[PDB]
RNA sequence: AACUGCGAAUGGCUCAUUAAAUCAGUUAUGGUUCCUUUGGUCGCUCGCCACUUGGAUAACUGUGGUAAUUCUAGA
RNA sequence: UGGGUCGGGGUUUCGUACGUAGCAGAGCAGCUCCCUCGCUGCGAUCUAUUGAAAGUCAGCCCUCGACACAAGGGUUUGU
RNA sequence: AAUCCUGCUCAGUACGAGAGGAACCGCAGGUUCAGACAUUUGGUGUAUGUGCUUGGCUGAGGAGCCAAUGGGGCGAAGCU
């Protein structure tokens, strides 16, 4: 590993939004509560309760 | 300092050569060259970087029937530069200065000698391009 | 010249600052998109093939 | 050890060989002998001159399929959660898909109730 | 914020050019184009996704270059 | 051992030889049981063979390949 | 058998009210002359070297030749 290049990968900013690339992305074959897996993710600001965010599903 | 090494000179007196200044000559022909002691039957030629008196035959008349000092920036004979570069150049140009080497005009059309230029601050500040 | 590496699968590019000819030199003459190996810097830049994907000129 | 020149011919011109070519309009040329200069001057294209380098590249004289992807963690989860939701592949999601059925089919026969 | 759609061809200024040219009245497009508005038309066709298919790209995170620009590259 | 003469290599000059081939070629002329889109000619030029061909010490460089030839001739010279 | 000049520095210094304004040493170059030289650049070029080309000629092709150097481009060496 090259030192702080090969380490501390970075994750993607945010999931799949369309109905298809989280199914792709899951291996959601079809009506497998297709809502629920998508990604969610959470915020955290101090000056706030924390809370979980949710996108909105196209397609 | 640094003084200007010797070229081949290839520009006569007799020689017309443009004007590439904007004073409204359109060129020039060299009637002596200063600093040339001479010898007998030798015509005094001038090279780049060149200072030399000269009457504009065609341009505005204002200009034409005067004896006006003048430094060569272009020339058409192959000069060596010391490097082992022959350099020549498209045409024979010259600008219209004074005695104190203040060019007269105030743009310079084409390149510039780099001869010419160290020689002469005043036109080298300017000349749009140095060869 | 400074060189920016990014590694896709980790993200996490960062700039490297070279001052050797040598280490650069096996990447001229290389034209974009082209892969090179990267076994001139040091010991740690081993088995390690780097595609050439852009840059910048002295003026930007 | 001077700079190294290429002229009309593409041809490698060392120190102290051929002339440069000053033009009016601003461009310098420089040529490895009178040869390539005389060519230059009565506007030959190089790319019609056998010897030239330009010809020999132009004529060429002389001289698969990739893609990955990788699965990356997501801002919300990491590479193991996803993979452990793409694991519930044997008849764990089937056993998902069916709970959400009847848990939308009691709120059905509620919906029923509601609707009418 | 950004992608998308629309507008930016209106308005305003000036009168240099221009003497059957411009322009005015009259007439034609049975010799053409036309965003929009309004009204028609949108099952008229026999011919392993349709309970919804594919890939990228913005914005966004991150690394910069350039003296400079409403410049931009790579990931 | 020698120096020659050829040959070879190097260098260099010019610029891509003849022949052959091409569904290259402005086009044109003949054959249509033929062909179902073709064949047989003419045609400057083009492409490949081909940085090819040709010259290069006669006052260019190196050969150790080949061939013959080289202890031969004449005139003089003494303290 | 060498010759003379310019620029930089000395130095906006000495000197001078000011305006103006040097010199010695040192450095970098030039003029005229002299003696060579051809690595480079240029000139020459009948290597009659290699392409191109007009008229004619060898029955055509190929290969050439004649036109007092046919003309022209490029050109080794040598000279310069
Ligand atoms: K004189
Ligand atoms: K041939
Ligand atoms: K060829
Ligand atoms: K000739
Ligand atoms: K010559
Ligand atoms: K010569
Ligand atoms: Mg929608
Ligand atoms: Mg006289
Ligand atoms: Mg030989
Ligand atoms: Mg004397
Ligand atoms: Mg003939
Ligand atoms: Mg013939
Ligand atoms: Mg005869
Ligand atoms: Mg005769
Ligand atoms: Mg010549």
């Amino acid at each position: 590993d090259i030192p702080g290049l090969t380490d501390t990968t970075v994750p993607r900013r945010l999931g799949p939004k369309r109905a298809s690339r989280i199914r792709k992305l899951f291996n959601l074959s079809k009506e497998d509560d297709v809502r629920q897996y998508v990604v969610r993710k959470p915020l955290n600001k101090e000056g706030k309760k924390p809370r979980t965010k949710a996108p909105k599903i196209q397609r | 300092s640094g003084a200007k090494f010797r070229i081949s000179l290839g520009l006569p007196v007799g020689a017309v050569i443009n004007c590439a200044d904007n004073t409204g000559a359109k060129n020039l022909y060299i009637i002596s060259v200063k600093g040339i002691k001479g010898r007998l039957n030798r015509l005094p030629a001038a090279g780049v970087g060149d200072m030399v008196m000269a009457t504009v035959k065609k341009g505005k008349p204002e200009l034409r029937k005067k004896v006006h000092p003048a430094v060569v920036i272009r020339q058409r004979k192959s000069y060596r530069r010391k490097d082992g570069v022959f350099l020549y150049f498209e045409d024979n140009a010259g600008v219209i200065v004074n005695n104190k080497g203040e060019m007269k005009g105030s743009a310079i059309t084409g390149p510039v000698a780099k001869e010419c230029a160290d020689l002469w601050p005043r036109i080298a500040s300017n000349a749009g391009s140095i060869a | 010249m400074k060189l920016n590496i990014s590694f896709p699968a980790t993200g996490c590019q960062k700039l490297i600052e070279v001052d050797d000819e040598r280490k650069l030199r096996t990447f001229y003459e290389k034209r974009m998109a082209t892969e090179v190996a990267a076994d001139a810097l040091g010991e740690e830049w081993k088995g390690y093939v780097v595609r050439i994907s852009g840059g910048n000129d002295k003026q930007g | 050890m001077k700079v190294e020149l290429c002229s009309f011919s593409g041809y490698k011109i060392y120190p102290g060989h051929g002339r440069r070519y000053a033009r009016t309009d601003g461009k310098v040329f420089q040529f490895l002998n009178a040869k390539c200069e005389s060519a230059f001057l009565s506007k030959r294209n190089p790319r019609q001159i056998n010897w030239t380098v330009l010809y020999r590249r132009k004529h060429k004289k002389g001289q698969t399929r990739r893609a990955v992807k990788f699965q990356r963690a997501i801002t919300g989860a990491s590479l193991a959660d996803i993979m452990a939701k793409r694991n519930q592949k044997p008849e764990v999601r089937k056993a998902q898909r069916e709970q959400a059925i009847r848990a939308a089919k009691e709120a059905k026969k509620a919906k029923q109730a509601s609707k009418k």
